RNA sequence: CUGGUGACUAUAGCAAGGAGGUCACACCUGUUCCCAUGCCGAACACAGAAGUUAAGCUCCUUAGCGUCGAUGGUAGUCGAACUUACGUUCCGCUAGAGUAGAACGUUGCCAGG
RNA sequence: CUGGGGCGGUCGCCUCCUAAAAGGUAACGGAGGCGCUCAAAGGUUCCCUCAGAAUGGUUCAUUCAUAGAGUGUAAAGGCAUAAGGGAGCUUGACUGCGAGACCUACAAGUCGAGCAGGGUCGAAAGACGGACUUAGUGAUCCGGUGGUUCCGCAUG
RNA sequence: UUAUUGGAGGUAGAGCACUGUUUGGACGAUUCAGACAAACUCCGAAUGCCAAUAAUU
């Protein structure tokens, strides 16, 4: 979405980005999903070009669920600062992904129509993505 | 600017002084902590630090009590 | 009292009879009442409440005290059992509640079995005819049956104008 | 909507509360008792071995006439003294049983610690 | 508390009890009973 | 079989239904005494025994909640080799979650029967 | 002290995280607090149990409610043996110590069974050398005050 | 140093039982499903640590 209304600890330590996703691996509330093959950390600006990209492709009609959430600020410097003197101000609200985190949901559309709805939504994000249905056996 | 952080207090060294199966004399501390996060047993006394100490010379035991906390004893070694 | 007689051989066969049970154990039997009379006001007005209380019921009520300022005593009410139950509420069914209006409602169950009748001034209790203002002072009747619809037979029987 | 507290169940949770630090030994047995609506019951206990080395009660025919249960008290406090003085107790300690020490429980200890008991 | 005070004996010379108290709450010469090592007794140690 | 009193990580508890009071436990009837309520014999305490299983309490059948819980695999990781890849490989250890399943207590004395 | 120095900020003590499941562990790393208070908010014996919700009433009552309340105060660790709440009595918020142990460069700091003298509360076993625990403090030199079988420059 | 045995403790992981954050339903705050955490934990390793009595040193 865009970030948490509040949180305890606005200065918090960067969160790990080795390893694989820990849940979230499965379409849940939809048909389709974005699953991210490659990690990286992903802001709220990211997030919302992506929907805005996927929803206008789909023009309404079906239903998008954001699956992430961007819990953790990030802090920056001011410019040209030396370093020290404390930790900096919040600047922006990021989500870790890593391989097999679902970033997406559509349902109410065709399947061409989520493939290339997803397609576009994909070349806003800093992360390798992959396609992928509802999981049965 | 600055930080208004940059304070610590000094620390207090607490947790396990003595292993079980170990023996001690008595008046030996077997425990430091703060609350009873493990309690005094049988011939262990509490101090008003909350300190565990052993009341008799004797080999250390740390046992279970109830369901989700935990007690030392000394006993004898015959 | 003659209402705990009527209780004993009246209301208990009747009773009984209406709601089908194997014991006289499961005959309701009203537990106790609560004179509560509740003085919002910060002080004077209490001495007053005490003694009110005091000559509507025969004994000393306790001075009750808020939880949330803490320690100033709000509420005031007074306990009775047994001789004193049943005489106190054969007084308040027979004179001061028809000294009011007509006669107590028949929907204000707790919904478990007790009953809360609250008069609306103090002018109703036959007593301290004299007087300061009207005060909330409630009457919550505590009683063994579980249900609610096990409880109005029993007022009715003692001679509650539901 | 009226339920009844369980008497029982309370004096239990009050015996829990005086016995996390009273225990019978060999030395010092703990005398415990048992109190019900009619009869006392009386019992001296080790606790380290979890034996039982006397007892006595009201509804033992030994005494069981008709007398206050304040008397029968006193009758469980002489019998259980003698079942000591027979066992070779010499000195005790009191467990009220979570019952307050007035009344029957009172006579009882009274009557224990007037006819040879140690407590 | 507020104000260290001394306790002094109707007997021993010494000022051994020293302790506290809030003047506001106890302004009146506050006594108690302590144990005197001159008298080996308890007796009556008062305000200085 | 019941009771008193201990021990044990609720495998023991809660929940729903039914069965019982011979003694026992209990509810119960009262307040003279001991004692007692910031008020009330509700409780505590004391006399008792009109009665009643109605509730507590015992007993029985249920896995409904709670608790316990493998094997197999996965994550993580000690060590080693490779490597700079949000890493790979080998080795030992091996969760958490979930699954089958266990479970509607086991037992020490003392007394009664 | 300082990612040169200055300017700004900081300087002792307590609690947490960073801290890598013993302990310890840095930065002008992330958060807070202290320089007290209480004659009961200390000791002991006895008793007691919360927040909240629903439902009824011109504070009271019922029902659930393992604590989601409270614990003088910051946090953490503890607490329904209650360490939380009330009452009766009381002053152990004692004197002389102290096996042993923790911590530790030193100086300091911490815990302590138990012995003796005299008590408090409890029927009794027993508990009590302040406070649920851990901050609330400052060396030496000098001086003031009280006591003192000590010394006191030939002797008193 | 290793083997074996016992113990203290809450990291990795995981989880949502508490605190806080968050997505979509349902019913009229609770509930179903799915996520996040250095200062969250119903849980919980590997290791390391403290010890006790055999092999080597
Ligand atoms: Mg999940
Ligand atoms: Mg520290
Ligand atoms: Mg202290
Ligand atoms: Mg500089
Ligand atoms: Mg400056
Ligand atoms: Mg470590
Ligand atoms: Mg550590
Ligand atoms: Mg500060
Ligand atoms: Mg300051
Ligand atoms: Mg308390
Ligand atoms: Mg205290
Ligand atoms: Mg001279
Ligand atoms: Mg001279
Ligand atoms: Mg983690
Ligand atoms: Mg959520
Ligand atoms: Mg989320
Ligand atoms: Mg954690
Ligand atoms: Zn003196």
């Amino acid at each position: 979405m865009l970030l948490p209304k509040r949180v305890k600890y606005r200065r918090q330590h960067r969160p790990k980005t080795t390893g694989r996703s820990k849940g979230g691996n499965y379409v849940t509330f939809g048909e389709f999903g974005l699953q991210a093959t490659t990690t990286s950390w992903i802001t709220s600006r990211q997030i919302e070009s992506a929907r805005i990209a996927m929803t206008r492709y789909m023009k309404r009609g079906g239903k998008v669920w954001i699956k992430i959430f961007p819990h953790t600020p990030y802090t920056k410097k001011p410019l040209e600062v030396r370093m020290g003197a404390g930790k900096g101000a919040v600047e922006g609200w990021i989500a870790v992904v890593k391989p097999g985190r679902i970033l997406f949901e559509v349902a109410g559309v065709s399947e061409e129509v989520a493939r290339e709805a997803l397609r576009l939504a994909s070349h806003k994000l800093p992360v390798k993505t992959k396609f992928v249905k509802r999981e049965e056996l | 600017s600055s930080t208004k952080n940059g304070r610590d207090s000094e620390s207090k060294r607490l947790g396990a002084k003595r292993a079980d199966g170990q023996f001690v004399t008595g008046g030996s501390i077997l425990y430091r902590q703060r609350g009873t996060k493990i309690y005094p047993g049988e011939n262990v006394g509490r101090g008003g630090d909350d300190t565990l100490f052993a009341k008799i010379d004797g080999v250390v035991k740390f046992e279970r009590k109830g369901r989700d906390k935990k007690q030392v004893s000394v006993y004898a070694v015959a | 009292n003659r209402l705990k007689e009527k209780f004993n051989t009246e209301v208990t066969e009747n009773l009984m009879k209406k709601f089908n049970y194997s014991s006289v154990m499961e005959v309701p039997k009203i537990d106790k009442i609560v004179v509560n009379m509740g003085v919002g006001d910060a002080v004077k007005v209490l001495d007053n409440a005490v003694e009110e209380l005091e000559l509507i019921t025969g004994q000393k009520p306790l001075v009750t005290k808020a939880k949330k300022r803490e320690g100033m005593p709000i509420g005031a009410k007074v306990t009775l059992r047994g001789e004193r139950m049943y005489e106190f509420l054969d007084k308040l069914i027979s004179v001061s509640l028809p000294r009011v209006r007509d006669g107590v409602s028949k929907k204000a169950f707790d919904g478990r079995g007790n009953y809360t009748l609250g008069v609306k001034e103090q002018l109703i209790f036959p007593e301290i005819d004299y007087v300061s203002k009207v005060r909330g002072m409630d009457i919550v009747i505590v009683t063994t049956a579980n249900t609610d619809e096990e409880a109005r037979e029993l007022l009715a029987n003692f001679g509650m104008p539901f | 909507m009226i339920s009844k507290i369980d008497k029982n169940k309370v004096r239990l949770k009050r015996h829990a509360r005086v016995r996390t630090n009273l225990s019978g030994t060999a030395e010092k047995p703990r005398l415990n008792v048992y109190r019900s609506n009619k009869h006392i019951y009386a019992q001296i206990i080790d606790d380290n071995k979890g034996v039982t080395l006397a007892q006595a009660s009201s509804k033992d025919s030994d005494i069981a006439t008709t007398a206050t249960k304040v008397e029968l008290a006193t009758k469980v406090g002489e019998a259980i003294a003698k079942k000591a003085a027979d066992k070779g107790i010499k000195e005790i300690v009191f467990d009220r049983g979570g019952y307050l020490y007035h009344g029957r429980v009172k006579a009882l200890a009274e009557a224990a610690r007037e006819s040879g008991l140690e407590f | 508390v507020r104000v260290n005070v001394t306790l002094a004996c109707t007997e021993c010379g010494d000022r051994n009890y020293i302790t506290t108290k809030n003047k506001r709450n106890n302004p009146e010469r506050i006594e108690m009973k302590k144990y005197c090592p001159r008298l080996n007794k308890y007796t009556l140690h008062r305000e200085t």
